[PDB]
């Protein structure tokens, strides 16, 4: 299936009490797997299939560079709050990483955001910033300017980041890759006096990505349809729905290449 | 844009030392390095921002202090022959950017020694251009040789009528070893400058040989006959003829 | 990563082309860097390759192949000046610098009129000197050991565009004759020594 | 702009009167990070709640996930409280019962 990795960084200024100036961390597909703060000054796994196959070198060199990024966005986001004129506290956030895809091709992203909105987006096919606004133009062509550091970017995104993701998906293999199947049931009901409620409700799935929907007479699909986000039951597996309110109606699921009809 | 000190220094086996290195170009990576003969350079310690350090491939013997932004020491905190090496201060805007170079500073040349006793000067000579030279290319070669010295800590250049020159001047890029069998040896080094015939000729025209040497310092205790082998300048010069 | 190689030492004559080659064999890769260091000098940045392909900088080329793990670096229209140790050195994956051993790269003036000979100096208060011949020439060390020979030395006097090859030998010993001073080395059949 | 946190309250697995289970709290989707969750039964805190470190997602938002092993009976009420600087007061999100 498809696979990601992706390191997160946040940085707040002036937080408040219990608030790290500083936090990162790091995922396999929807899976924490390292993390580092400001107040622990160190990077440590969040997956036991990383604790148990990178030896104690890599957590010590990453604090030493975590601890380096973690003054750089210090300082990046103290020049943002110059540049807007504003003060107080503000959030700067950023998204690395790269997927591997089902059919073997690969993406790569890079994107900054200010108080939680886009900022910049990194486009590793023309080495460009795109700049959502006047100051992000501003830092955009600070960025551009040095044309080995968006060389390096692209060859980060499109080599490094995959060979960690193909490495730590082979570490975490029997977690990752494994496969839950949903258990689907429909549940009929008479709501308000006339209408009839059907919900279709998955759970015990892994992975998450999971694929709902609601027919009628085997071919059209129902129109208004209500979804319920894919959310975690907190045992490693995820849980989803879908419903919909004189023909036959059924509910499908796709999970991992099987598929399921429920026919009502 | 990287200032490190001192440029030379001679130890005795188990004496302190304090490296400084200074960076002004707001970096926040510092680094030291050695250098060593017939090896690529090996970090000794580096520290990536203000505020941490860490060990590199060769950190015992050392310890290092990242003062503040821009100053990174290094101690050697009992200094050990295997410690006479070429010492590199560097640094760099930040650690973790592939293209990022680092910026070195000029390099110390330290020499940690048992016994400062074998500690010398060098003597230097002139050796006037032959007359066979002179008839059969028209031009004239004056030789400087600085022998016997000790440590490896020379600068050799020529200066005509109280002028630095470089034009028509070669020195050897390493000093030979008198004694090849012995750890110890003391050095020699030689130095060609060759000008016309006719310059030569002119006897209103001095010729100067100055080897810089880089010995001990005043804080070194001497209790030897021969005079303490300090830091100093040795001459040797010719008239035109 | 794990090492790094590139040769000890290439020579290759004044005017002409040098290639050094670098291969590394490492954790991963985050690029490739080349440094100028003169003798005696501190090394200075000189190139940084990270994709594929062949990056020039005035008489200077970079290259980097990534599938065959290999960069060179092209000096064209070599100078005396280009005489230097060259290194070359791969960021890993951990973005920790694994340095070559460096190249020395020796360059051979090319000698318009080769008047090879071996003159004695005298001392200002002695001292052998093999001097202008070609530079396909080669100086051997002593054998006897009390008698001191150095490397060959190109020194270049600009005003006239003259640039020459030589090598001084000397000694303490009452058997060390100018005569015989190079004797360990190959030198040319028609070295004029002067009586 | 600052967002208020998604707050969904649910049982691990179906929910049965009398049968052990897990009560989970996911709250996602809120801007900036700093927030206090936790679950109460009958209006007081309870103790032993578990919860996930601060999560990201790629839309800069964040989320986490707090959860109590309980099983739940007909008389007792469940619900999640939550505070956040969009929030006047803490919000109590009571539990659906699977409904
Ligand atoms: C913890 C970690 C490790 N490697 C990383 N590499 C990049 N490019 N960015 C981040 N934030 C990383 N975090
Ligand atoms: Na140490
Ligand atoms: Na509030």
């Amino acid at each position: 299936r498809t696979h990601s990795l992706r390191y997160f960084r946040l940085g707040v200024s002036d937080p408040i009490h219990g608030v790290p100036e500083f936090i990162s961390v790091g995922y396999v597909d929807s899976h924490p797997i390292t993390t580092y703060d400001s107040v622990t000054r160190q990077k440590e796994p969040r997956a036991p299939w990383m604790a148990e196959n990178l030896a104690p070198d890599h957590w010590e060199r990453y604090t030493q560079l975590l601890r380096g990024w973690q003054q750089m966005f210090k300082v990046e986001l103290k020049r943002l709050q110059r540049h807007y004129n504003h003060s107080g506290s503000h959030t700067y956030q950023r998204m690395i990483g790269c997927e591997l895809l089902e059919d073997g091709s690969t993406t790569g992203f890079l994107q900054y955001a200010y108080d939680g909105q886009d900022f910049l987006i990194f486009n590793k096919d023309t080495l460009s910033w795109l700049a959502v606004d006047n100051v992000a133009h501003t830092i955009k062509q600070a960025w551009e300017a040095n044309q080995h550091e968006l060389l390096y970017q692209k060859n980060w995104l499109e080599e490094e980041c995959i060979a960690w993701l193909k490495r730590f998906l082979e570490y975490g293999k029997d977690t990752l890759q494994r496969t839950e199947p949903p258990l689907v049931r429909v549940n009929r009901k008479e709501t308000f006096p006339g209408v009839t409620a059907l919900f279709c409700k998955a759970h015990g799935f892994y992975p998450p990505e999971i694929y709902m929907t609601w027919m009628k007479n085997g071919e059209e699909i129902v129109q208004e349809i209500d979804y319920g986000d894919i959310l975690p039951s907190g045992d490693g597996t995820y849980q989803a729905w879908a419903s919909i309110e004189s023909n036959l109606y059924s509910c499908h699921v796709e999970h991992s290449g099987v598929h399921m009809v429920l026919q009502v | 844009g990287v200032t490190q000190t001192p440029k030379f220094q001679v130890l005795k086996t188990g004496q302190s030392m304090t490296l400084q290195c200074a960076q002004d170009m707001n970096h926040n990576s510092m680094y030291w390095y050695r250098q060593d003969p017939g090896m690529g350079l090996r970090l000794i310690y580096y520290s990536a921002s203000e505020g941490t350090t860490d060990k590199g491939e060769v950190p015992n013997g050392y310890n290092v202090s990242r003062l503040n932004k821009r100053e990174f020491s290094l101690r050697l905190e009992s200094a050990a022959p295997s410690q006479t090496s070429v010492y590199f201060c560097a640094s760099s805007v930040w650690t973790g950017e592939g293209s990022g170079e680092l910026f070195f500073g000029e390099g110390s040349r330290l020499t940690v020694l048992e016994d400062l006793k074998n500690v010398f000067p060098p003597e230097v000579a002139v050796f006037e251009p032959s007359e066979a030279e002179i008839s059969h290319t028209q031009k004239a070669t004056l030789v400087c040789l600085a022998t016997g010295f000790y440590p490896d800590h020379v600068e050799l250049s020529w200066w005509v009528n109280g002028k630095e020159v470089h034009s028509g001047v070669c020195t050897d890029p390493q000093p030979l070893k008198e004694q090849p069998a012995l750890n110890d040896s003391r050095y020699a080094l030689s130095s060609r400058l060759r000008v016309s015939a006719t310059f030569w000729q002119n006897p209103r025209n001095h010729f100067r040989c100055q080897v810089q040497f880089y010995g001990l310092s005043e804080n070194d205790e001497w209790t030897q006959d021969r005079a303490k082998p300090v830091t100093q300048i040795v001459s040797a010069e010719a008239w035109g003829r | 990563g794990q090492n790094i190689d590139q040769p000890t030492e290439m020579t290759a004559t004044e005017g002409a082309i040098v290639q050094i080659n670098c291969t590394y064999q490492t954790s991963g890769f985050n690029g490739l860097f080349w440094y100028q260091q003169h003798a005696g000098e501190a090394p200075t940045f000189l190139s940084y390759n990270v994709l594929d392909g062949l990056e020039e900088k005035g008489r200077f080329s970079s290259f980097l192949s990534r599938s065959k793990g290999y960069s060179y670096l092209l000096l064209k229209e070599l100078q005396m000046k280009d005489s230097a140790s060259y290194l070359c050195a791969v960021k890993d994956s951990n973005y920790q610098l694994i340095w070559g051993a460096g190249t020395k790269l020796i360059i051979k003036p090319d000698i318009q009129n080769p008047d090879p000979a071996v003159y004695q100096l005298r001392d200002s208060k002695s001292v052998c000197l093999f001097t202008d011949f070609d530079s396909q020439t080669n100086v051997s060390q002593s054998k006897d050991s009390d008698v001191y020979i150095t490397d060959k030395c190109v020194l270049d006097m600009r005003s006239m565009d003259f640039k020459s090859n030589s090598a001084v030998a000397w000694s303490n010993k009452s058997d060390f004759a100018c005569a015989n001073a190079f004797n360990n080395s190959i030198i040319p059949e028609d070295t004029f020594f002067p009586s | 702009i600052q967002r208020t946190p998604k707050i969904q309250v649910y049982s691990r697995h179906p929910a049965e009167n009398g049968k052990s289970n897990f009560l989970n709290c996911y709250v996602s989707g809120f801007h900036p990070s700093d927030i206090e969750v936790d679950l109460l039964k009958n209006g007081e805190r309870i103790e032993k709640v578990e919860h996930s470190d601060l999560s990201f997602s790629k839309d800069w938002s964040f989320y986490l996930l707090y959860y109590t092993e309980f099983t739940p009976t007909e008389k007792d009420e469940y619900a999640c409280r939550v505070n956040h600087v969009t929030l006047s007061q803490p919000k109590i999100v009571k539990w659906d019962r699977d409904m």
